[PDB]
RNA sequence: UCCUCCUAAAGAGUAACGGAGGAGCACGAAGGUUGGCUAAUCCUGGUCGGACAUCAGGAGGUUAGUGCAAUGGCAUAAGCC
RNA sequence: GGGUGAUUAGCUCAGCUGGGAGAGCACCUCCCUACAAGGAGGGGGUCGGCGGUUCGAUCCCGUCAUCACCCACCA
RNA sequence: ACGACCAGGGCUACACACGUGCUACAAUGGCGCAUACAAAGAGAAGCGACCUCGCGAGAGCAAGCGGACCUCAUAAAGUGCGUCGUAGUCCGGAUUGGAGUCUGCAACUCGACUCCAUGAAGUCGGAAUCGCUAGUAAUCGUGGAUCAGAAUGCCACGGUG
């Protein structure tokens, strides 16, 4: 909306994320970057994030809405 | 007393017929209504409070008298004969000369209404109110230097279910909860 | 005297007890005295009942008076857990928008020994 | 030294360098009398009231108040008014 | 066991015929030229514990706890 | 391999004391309203008028000029008439809320701008440290570079005393 209008999912995670719902008996997801955006109506999906050092396993609740990987939940403690 | 013809179908007539009951005394009635004004406050210098008093004697049936305590266990170092309130109560004929205009018609200034309605009631008038937050109108000798007063109720009626006794509330400035 | 302005000072400019008040400030204070019609230089015009009181309507597209917080102190209540960012920051004292704590953070921080 | 309770075995009498405490005054009002009335504590509702005084009710009813320790009584109220 | 005193800021100590928490050092921070001195600011108090009376006890009164000073006798 | 390639990250991550600045603390000032006196620069999907939509940031429609001419472009302090009754105030504005405008892979963290509400400090600064002998200490307004968005620092210029 107000940062030039529509977001857009970097092509390396929109690749991957229906691929996630549907995650099948597979490990969740890793993703490297903390910058990509995630789609407020994204339900139900386990992801794996990596914040430097470690991989933060996360669910996608009807809570959470159109974030980035950084804000959505806590990727470090940290302070 | 000019204004209590009124009693024999804008309160508790509607709720008389739906029992069929042919005396008012089978209905409930106030036993007494009390406007009681506190004086416990400790944040200035004691020094116009009686003519806060006298800005309830412009409204009450009766003056405020100037009241002793039965405690003197407080910390305000208090004898007995300490000033606490105003003993202010009404019965029969100057109740009538109340509600003549007090929160039955004196205020224009009505709200667009968002559900605030009379609360915790059980069996004997069990609704106890002061007033909130300021809008301002009309007084006697109001170009003081003095914080806005109003008042603060206490009513007693004849009931066993307040619930029941709902229409009893009708001739009000105040609604009841549906 | 005082029948739009809560205060006792009535002889004087028409901004005093008429701007920062129950959901009114300078933009809104002159929309409800266009409302009116009425005259407001060096004092506001000595007025009646039923001249601007009647005009309230004029002027309430609004959260005003009564209703000027009631449904955002339990709307502001919808998110509270410790994981949401905005969460944990309307459950603390902290700012949703994000400052800086370091250098330059004392008014959030106060006064200091 | 003066007073409450036990010491004390249910008569009466009663001991201990026996066991726990108070009193050294107070009030002309806290005395007299006729008439009236009903407290604490908790809970619900009145906050501009900063542990405790305070308005109305429900529960309760000398559990509050009775000048003092302690004993006991007080609605017939010795209570407060 | 006993008498007489003390108990309040880290230290040294006021406030003791009824509430108002305080002074000089010390510490931290800061000013000068290297270390102080000199001049300012700031932090922090079960005011030892339990009762008596009083609305209220750092205070008065009884009684504990811990430390100093003097004792603990006749055989 | 601490070399070099490749992708994500860090360089405003927080604790405490500042060195230099700045809006000020109110009336050598504000609030409202009208109003005088400028230089130096920038302008090839530029600078963009007049007008219009949007509360507004901004954007739409398209002249003028490729620029001593048009456009950026209503200088401010000052000056005139009202007002404030000296008080943390009609002062002052960190905050607080809901939604936008603009840019860039990127705005959680970590950008600039806006509308209507909403709200706390600040009372001329402790020892001391620094600036000028006159267009001198002090003070008001306009441009430019770097550059996608972003300076209150940098470089030019004019006003008052």
């Amino acid at each position: 909306r107000s940062l030039k209008k529509g977001p857009f999912i970097d092509l390396h995670l929109l690749k991957k994320v229906e691929k996630a719902v549907e995650s099948g008996d597979k490990k969740p997801l890793r993703t490297w970057s903390r910058r990509s955006t995630i789609f407020p109506n994204m339900i139900g999906l386990t992801i794996a994030v990596h914040n430097g050092r470690q991989h933060v396993p996360v669910f996608v609740t009807d809570e959470m809405v159109g974030h980035k990987l950084g804000e959505f939940a806590p990727t470090r403690t940290y302070r | 007393a000019k204004l209590h013809d009124y009693y024999k179908d804008e309160v508790v007539k509607k709720l008389m017929t739906e029992f069929n009951y042919n005396s008012v005394m089978q209905v409930p009635r106030v036993e007494k209504i009390t406007l009681n004004m506190g004086v416990g406050e400790a944040i200035a210098d004691k020094k116009l409070l009686d003519n806060a008093a006298a800005d309830l004697a412009a409204i009450s049936g009766q003056k405020p008298l100037i009241t002793k305590a039965r405690k003197s266990v407080a910390g305000f170092k208090i004898r007995q004969g300490y000033p606490i309130g105003c003993k202010v109560t009404l019965r029969g004929e100057r109740m009538w000369e109340f509600f003549e205009r007090l929160i039955t018609i004196a205020v224009p200034r009505i709200r667009d209404f968002r559900g605030l309605s009379a609360k915790s009631f059980d069996g004997r008038g069990n609704y106890s109110m002061g007033v909130r937050e300021q809008i301002i109108f009309p007084e006697i000798d109001y170009d003081k230097v003095d914080r806005v007063r109003g008042l603060d109720i206490t009513i007693t009626t004849t009931a066993k279910s307040d619930e029941e006794g709902r229409a009893l509330l009708a001739a009000f400035d105040f609604p009841f909860r549906k | 005297a005082r029948i739009a302005g809560i205060n006792i000072p009535d002889h004087k400019h028409a901004v005093i007890a008429l701007t920062s008040i129950y959901g009114v400030g300078k933009t809104r204070s002159k929309a409800i005295l266009a409302a009116a019609g009425i005259a407001e230089d060096v004092k506001i015009s000595e007025l009646s009942e039923g001249q601007i009181d009647t005009l309230r309507d004029e002027v309430a597209k609004f959260v005003v008076e009564g209703d000027l917080r009631r449904e955002i102190s339990m709307s502001i209540k919808r998110l509270m857990d410790l994981g949401c960012y905005r969460g944990l920051r309307h459950r603390r004292g902290l700012p949703v928008r994000g400052q800086r704590t370091k250098t330059n953070a004392r008014t959030r921080k106060g006064p200091r020994k």
